[PDB]
């Protein structure tokens, strides 16, 4: 069974920089799509960013140009970057695989003061 | 693959087949035996006529002759007859129950199997194998058992009046068996080689006939016509190594037993043989060994001609030892309740060597909808066709209500399922039947004019001159392609199956029509099971689930908001589309 | 359709099919002589044996005897052979060339023919009848003609040494001849009812063989089984009948001949006939009536046999004098220079009775691409094969080039289309060699893969185990459903035909493979006729003029941005789509 | 061959009721489509007015609603029925069968005051 695990970060100043990372074992992960969801308190989850086999990206129009989403397949982990947080990106966020009714993780906190 | 084994084991072989008419069979060896008695005192009656002579003796004997032969002739067609009809009625029951046999051994053979095969093989198996036991088993039987009788009553005949020439007719015997041993099997390896080239004959003349169109637009005539004359002639070339054994055959064992002839001539130059007897055993002998030489040539003819049935049987028997769709299952389902999961399913095609389905998980919960969306050759089809049994899976598990798919009845799991196909296929009979196929007798004329309704077809089935009825092509060919659709989905809709599966039943459609047979899916199927597989994104909007696949993994699933949401594949296909 | 005629009639019929080969039926008549000359001198060599007795006269000739007798059947077996071999050769030249003949004649019959028609039944006549053709002139043939001359030998040896008995053999032999005509009636008859049967056997095996899927899950095997149970029964019946007039006639004329028998005794009983010579005179006599006896046995049953070949003959000539696909246009086009039109032409399918085209005026200029769209069953696919000629049409004219259609060779006019249909066939073989299915020698494997490449197949080729050079399923079968689209679009754009007609070319292809092939249509027939179509508009908002048909009239016709203004049809279908 | 003739109005005045008839001979008219066109001696053609087998009409849009396109297959006529006439409408009109690639008749001019 494939599972696929986060490793995010914690409290963030205004501005700053962060970098999440997700693990994903037991997939053909070359071929699979790949995304970052968000979660406020109230608002459900959110796609934040996608990514398919041929490397093409896709993001949330509020995020775009911000947020990058990359993978590296000989490591087999997707990764989220942040660049310019702002204080409304304060949510879990959740790596997801192959789809919205795919395969989630636990989910890693991010707060910017 | 068949080894050459003789007739003696072969008519073995068949005995299970012949036991349930053993009664016509000892009738006939009745008859048989009183038919050769009959032509043996005939050709016996010389030796009264000759000793008791014309007037060397008083004439009692002449007179009641005539008589003596017209009823001889009267017992002997009338035994010849009961013996002739009752061994032809034996081998056409035997035929015919070949026939059948052979018939549902291919209709249970597994589907890898009519991948790998041409039609036109297996027909001749039904058509050229079967009549030549047929010809064989009529015609030469019936002559190699009266020619052999005719032969015994000879012998019997000639051991009497004088067997010190009888003696040199029994070490010759076992020369001729021997010939007739090596020959046979000669005759045996030609018919399996004349088989086998008949078989590409009919996969010629089959590929021709049913290409005809792309023969006539490409200028296929040219190639088609070398192809055959390369078949027929080396059919007629097998026929001549046929024909040059069994003329080399025939002249040597009669050569062989005219020695007989040649003895006996000269023992009676002999100066110590003659005298025993007058004229007449000596002339009866000479008139016997130029009879027994007729019934050795009939027999090494006709030999030429039964070893071809003999080759056949053989070709059958390891025919239907084969192994056939592989069935061991026992939990028969009277109706299934719709869920079917793929755990971890992996699957290769025969003789393929990569996989074409990787690591499957997918669910189809009872009363839903999963659409299969993904580019050309990326496993659709396959999926579907894993559902139904054709192909079995190398790891993983199918389960149907909780067990697997092997477990069940392949009869009782294919009920389950109704399937409107990529390829439509459909027969040579009516509307109606075409709809109701299988179920001719168990559907209303009302409950398929419902189905064709569901189906949209019952706008251009009334326009048909004949209604329903309407007799349509070979393979619908009377109709048009969005037609023919139509009809293979009304065929599916007929039977409310559990499950469903719709593979590109739209393509040949347009886009009303499609939006009307949505609309009749929409209230049919809405607790029942359904798998659609479409390259159209409009027709499967409403899926409950929608499920992407590419080069046989699942790359994304979900609901067509959630995955027009989520900016993956399925969101590409949307846009470009 | 078969009127029985004669056995000499249709000897007289397939004459010309047997000039060619004149020499060995030439050598083989003088063998059959021979043989026949040996036959009654061997049987004749009794009267020295009598006459001249073992002691009462001089032993003499005994000495020589044993010699005369070997050499005798060394000369026996010298001819027996050749005339075997010679006669089997002629009767293959002559069923090869047979076969050949009904080849060619099934390649070039129409269309509508094969709509009408069955597969099966037509297989039938090339596997079946053929082979009974063969299985008679090669061994029943044999069997005829070598007991017929050893008849004739019997005869002349007996009129020779008692005329005064050969009298009644006289006066009989006519009544044998005229119940032999009889029976051969009754055996032609049946033969051709067990020919139409045996059709009926290879078409319901056909039919479940190219259905197996559909058998499988509609589970149809009940009614295939019982379909098949009653031909094979049918078939069992009339060999039944076949055999009941066997075993019915031969009997009887073994009686009638008998006769012959029963007078000689009564005139050897006479007081007035014996004295006139030796014993052994009348001896040779009893001995050949009786030997003569036997031939007619074996001719009799063997033309069982042999009339079952004369009436398949007879069936291949009725078949061979139907007509062809109608073909009186002389002029052969080199190069089509793309115009078609057209002009004011109306056509109803055979036996239909309504139109399905109604007064069309299309105009297709060269270089330009026509569209032609409209819903399901509203007559594309005629129009596209009315260009091709695959029907003719009842008003009006189809010109290229300012010419009528039909003006043309048929196969020059087909040199000029090339077609992506519908239903999309192809052949077991390789891709290269389906890709260049009738052009092998002319097309450069860099040819075939331009081609495949401008097909978007040169991707799902180079992930194949072999390559170009993989064999593909009987009509693709290991191929997916777009993938075999591919190919067949990759085979018509092999050709660089002047007119191209796709018909529905993209339907089983997934949107971005139909944006890739429509991007190589775009630059390969910029300057090539081409009709397209279509039921999706994505494939065809370029094209020069878009044609809406419904029900077989055109409704309108424009460019893409021309018929959206005019809010006409085409406008509804494009915002419905 | 299907010929297809206009019998039109002449001069009107403004907010006039006019009615153009076009009889179409050779046609199977109860299928084709059929449409009114017209011309201004500046604009090209533009299509007025469109009926089609269902009798489904369609219309220009700023004619929508003044003008009606109906048709009598009995009598196989085509009709265009004018009202609230204003001096933008003065040009020639043409009737169209199947298409505007198909066949078009003589044409009637029309002159508002
Ligand atoms: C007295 C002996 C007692 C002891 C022995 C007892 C046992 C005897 C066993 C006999 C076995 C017989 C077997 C017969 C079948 C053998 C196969 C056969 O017939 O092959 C013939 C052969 C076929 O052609 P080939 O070129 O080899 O291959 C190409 C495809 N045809 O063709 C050839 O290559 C050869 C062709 C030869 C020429 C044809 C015949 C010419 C005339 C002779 C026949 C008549 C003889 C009659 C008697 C008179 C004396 C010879
Ligand atoms: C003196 C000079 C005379 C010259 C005469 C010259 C002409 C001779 C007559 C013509 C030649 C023979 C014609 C052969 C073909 C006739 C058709 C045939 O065989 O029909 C048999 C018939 C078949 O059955 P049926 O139901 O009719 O058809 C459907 C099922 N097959 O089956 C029947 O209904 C037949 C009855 C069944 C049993 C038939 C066999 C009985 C035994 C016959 C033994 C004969 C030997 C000699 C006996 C002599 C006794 C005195
Ligand atoms: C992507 C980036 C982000 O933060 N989003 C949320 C922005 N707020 C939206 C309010 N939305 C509430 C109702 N949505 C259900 C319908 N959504 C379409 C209508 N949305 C306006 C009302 C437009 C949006 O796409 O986002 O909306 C469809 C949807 O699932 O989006 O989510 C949503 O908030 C619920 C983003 O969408
Ligand atoms: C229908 C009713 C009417 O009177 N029309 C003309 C209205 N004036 C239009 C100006 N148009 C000039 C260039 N056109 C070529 C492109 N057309 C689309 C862009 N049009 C604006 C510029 C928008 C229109 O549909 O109509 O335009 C496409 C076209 O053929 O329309 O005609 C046109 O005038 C030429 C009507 O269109
Ligand atoms: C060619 C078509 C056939 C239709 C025409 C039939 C022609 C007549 C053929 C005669 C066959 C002789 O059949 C002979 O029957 C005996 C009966 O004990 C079989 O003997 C059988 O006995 C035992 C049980 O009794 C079986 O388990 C076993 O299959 C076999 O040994 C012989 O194996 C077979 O050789
Ligand atoms: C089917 C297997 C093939 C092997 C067959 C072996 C049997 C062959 C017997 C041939 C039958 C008799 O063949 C007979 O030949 C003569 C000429 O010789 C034909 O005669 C024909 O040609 C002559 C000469 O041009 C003309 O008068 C006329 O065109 C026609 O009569 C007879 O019409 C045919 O009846
Ligand atoms: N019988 C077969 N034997 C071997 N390979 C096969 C067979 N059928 C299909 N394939 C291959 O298996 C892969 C998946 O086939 P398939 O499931 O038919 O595709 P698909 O998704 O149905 N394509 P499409 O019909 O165009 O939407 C492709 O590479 C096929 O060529
Ligand atoms: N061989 C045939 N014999 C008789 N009628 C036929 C035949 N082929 C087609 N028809 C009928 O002729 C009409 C037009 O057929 P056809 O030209 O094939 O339609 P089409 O426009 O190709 N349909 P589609 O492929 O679904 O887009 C229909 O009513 C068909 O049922
Ligand atoms: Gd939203
Ligand atoms: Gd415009
Ligand atoms: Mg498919
Ligand atoms: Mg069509």
């Amino acid at each position: 069974q494939m599972q696929l695990v986060e490793s995010g970060g914690g409290l963030v100043q205004a501005g700053g920089s962060l970098r999440l990372s997700c693990a994903v074992s037991g997939s053909i992960f070359s071929i699979i799509t790949l995304a970052w969801y968000r979660q406020a308190p109230g608002k459900p989850r959110e796609n934040v960013a996608t990514i398919t086999r041929g490397s093409r990206t896709s993001y949330c129009d509020s995020v775009k140009g911000r947020f990058t989403i990359s993978k590296d397949n000989a490591k087999s982990t997707v990764y989220l970057q942040m660049n310019k947080l702002k204080p409304e990106d304060t949510a879990d966020y959740y790596c997801n695989a192959e789809g919205p009714a795919g395969y989630w993780g636990q989910g890693t906190p991010v707060t910017v003061s | 693959n068949d080894k050459d084994l003789s007739t003696w084991q072969t008519f073995r072989r068949l005995w299970p087949t012949i036991a349930p008419f053993k009664a016509g069979l000892i009738v006939a060896g009745v008859a048989l035996i009183l038919n050769a008695a009959s032509d043996t005192f005939m050709l016996s009656l010389l030796k009264p006529l000759l000793d008791d002579g014309f007037g060397k003796t008083d004439r009692s004997v002449l007179v009641w002759m005539p008589l003596v032969v017209i009823g001889l002739m009267i017992l002997r067609g009338i035994t010849s007859y009961v013996s002739s009809y009752c061994i032809s009625w034996v081998s056409g029951k035997v035929v015919m129950t070949m026939r059948r046999r052979l018939f549902g051994h291919m209709m249970g053979m597994p589907v890898s199997f009519f991948d790998k095969q041409s039609t036109g093989t297996l027909l001749s198996r039904i058509t050229y194998d079967s009549e030549q036991v047929a010809s064989s088993s009529s015609g030469a039987l019936i002559t190699v058992v009266r020619e052999g009788a005719s032969i015994i009553g000879l012998f019997i005949m000639m051991f009497y009046y004088s067997w010190q020439l009888s003696i040199i007719l029994i070490v010759l015997a076992p020369i001729v068996s021997i010939a007739i041993r090596v020959v046979s099997k000669r005759f045996r390896n030609i018919s399996k080689n004349m088989q086998n080239t008949m078989g590409q004959v009919t996969t010629s003349a089959e590929q021709m006939l049913k290409g005809h169109k792309e023969v006539l637009i490409f200028g296929g005539q040219e190639v088609e016509t070398k192809r055959f004359d390369k078949v027929s002639n080396r059919m007629r070339l097998q026929g001549m190594k046929m024909v040059s054994a069994s003329s080399i055959s025939d002249p040597i064992i009669q050569l062989i037993a005219s020695l007989a002839l040649a003895f006996v001539l000269y023992a009676a130059s002999f100066p110590s043989v003659m005298d025993s007897l007058t004229a007449g055993t000596i002339t009866v002998v000479f008139s016997s060994m130029i009879a027994l030489m007729r019934p050795l040539k009939s027999l090494t003819n006709v030999n030429a001609q039964f070893q071809r049935g003999m080759a056949a049987c053989q070709t059958l028997f390891t025919i239907l030892d084969s192994e056939q769709e592989k069935d061991e299952g026992k939990r028969v389902i009277e109706r299934a309740t719709g869920d079917v999961e793929f755990r971890n399913v992996t699957f290769t095609y025969p003789g393929r060597d990569v996989p074409a389905l990787r690591n499957i998980n997918l669910k189809i919960p009872a009363g839903k909808t999963v659409a299969l969306v993904g580019r050309s050759g990326s496993g659709k089809s396959t999926i579907a066709s894993l559902i139904t049994r054709f192909y079995d899976i190398d790891e993983g598990e199918i389960l149907m209500d909780g067990h697997d798919l092997r477990e069940y009845t392949l009869a009782s799991l294919r009920n389950q399922v109704a399937l409107v196909s990529q390829n439509v296929h459909l027969f040579n009979d009516t509307v109606a039947n075409n709809i109701a196929y299988a179920r001719t007798e168990q559907y209303s004329r009302e409950q398929i004019e419902e189905a064709a309704r569901m189906a949209y077809a019952m706008d251009f089935i009334n326009k048909m001159d004949n209604g329903l009825d309407t007799v349509i092509g070979e393979n619908g060919v009377l109709l048009s392609g969005g037609q023919r659709q139509r009809i293979a989905i009304a065929r599916a809709l007929l039977r409310d199956s559990p499950i469903l599966i719709l593979d590109e039943a739209t393509s040949a459609l347009d886009t009303e029509s499609e939006r009307a047979i949505q609309a009749a899916l929409d209230e049919l199927q809405k607790n029942r099971t359904s798998l659609v597989i479409a390259h159209r994104l409009s027709t499967i909007e409403k899926a409950d689930e929608i499920v992407v696949v590419e080069d046989g993994v699942i790359v994304e699933r979900g609901t067509h908001n959630d995955l027009l949401e989520h900016r993956g594949v399925y969101a590409q296909l949307h846009k470009m589309q």
